[PDB]
């Protein structure tokens, strides 16, 4: 083997090196994918986080999340979908001042009936058999505010039930949690937000490390 | 001869520990519970008993060591 030979393998090693400080680096990383509608406050939750695809780093309690958005991506989520296998969690959000709502110019769907539906999509897609979905459920002032004067049932024709606040939220949880078919596999995290609640980020916490430890525990055979 | 029923008594709750916890394999309190060190930690459990026997044997060279 020639000199250069000799330092054209030096030069190899070095490479391998860094590669692997730069992915254990990057192993120890919480990766959030941040889905929900336009208009279902995302902005509002981002900004509480932190104090094509858009990437917000942020730190709490001496642990790091990255937490991506693909809200402004108009095509076929098919095509790139899998590419958010292995991320720790999903951040879905509602915003449940939109029973009494029309969107898309159909001028007969509810907005809640679509957001229904694309969670019922990400919940039962093949790529997201065992990942955990923290459910924030936003707006829920205007929802106390609005309950008074307009009733459930132009959303839900079924409802048998009392217009307040502590029975209406609650049909509206048992309804998403309810489209779930894989119960024994993951779970569902429901948080009420709203303007300045300034408690969500431990709330994310707390899902994120109970998801954590039950991965862990579930590789060791231990669970 | 009362040692030899108290261990035997306690052989037969270990094996009804260990056949239990055979038949049970999947169960959610069997499998918290460490399935691979919780047998050896049976097995600890059985040795005393026949540390029992050992002991009322008669001294000879095999039986010290």
């Amino acid at each position: 083997l020639s000199a250069e030979d000799k330092a054209a393998v030096e030069r190899s090693k070095m490479i391998d090196r860094n590669l692997r400080e730069d992915g254990e680096k990057a192993a120890r990383e919480v990766k959030l994918l941040l889905l929900g509608a336009g208009e279902s406050g995302k902005n509002t939750i981002v900004k509480q986080m932190k104090i094509g695809i858009v990437e917000t780093h942020f730190t709490f309690k001496d642990l790091h999340f990255k937490m991506f958005d693909v809200g402004a991506q108009r095509s076929e989520r098919k095509k790139w979908i899998h590419c958010f296998e292995g991320v720790t969690a999903i951040i879905f959000c509602v915003a449940l001042s939109d029973y009494d709502l029309v969107l898309a110019e159909d001028e007969e769907m509810n907005r809640m009936h679509a957001s229904m539906k694309l969670f019922d999509s990400i919940c039962n897609n093949k790529w997201f058999t065992d990942t955990s979905i923290i459910l924030f459920l936003n707006k829920k002032d205007l929802f106390e505010e609005k309950i008074k004067k307009s009733p459930l049932t132009i959303c839900y024709p079924e409802y048998a039930g009392s217009n307040t606040y502590e029975e209406a939220a609650a049909y509206i949880q048992c309804q998403f949690e309810d489209l779930n078919k894989r119960k024994d596999t993951k779970e569902i995290y429901t948080h009420f937000t709203c303007s300045t609640d300034t408690k969500n980020v431990q709330f994310v916490f707390d899902a994120v490390t109970d998801v954590i430890i039950k991965n862990n525990l579930k590789d060791c055979g231990l669970f | 001869v009362v040692p030899v029923f108290v261990a035997i008594l306690g052989i037969i709750a270990t094996t009804f520990v260990i056949v239990t916890f055979v038949r049970y394999n999947d169960t959610p309190i069997v499998r918290a519970s460490g399935r691979e060190l919780s047998y050896v930690l049976l097995t600890g459990i059985f040795l005393c008993y026949s540390i029992t026997f050992l002991m009322i044997a008669a001294p000879d060279t095999i039986i010290c060591s």
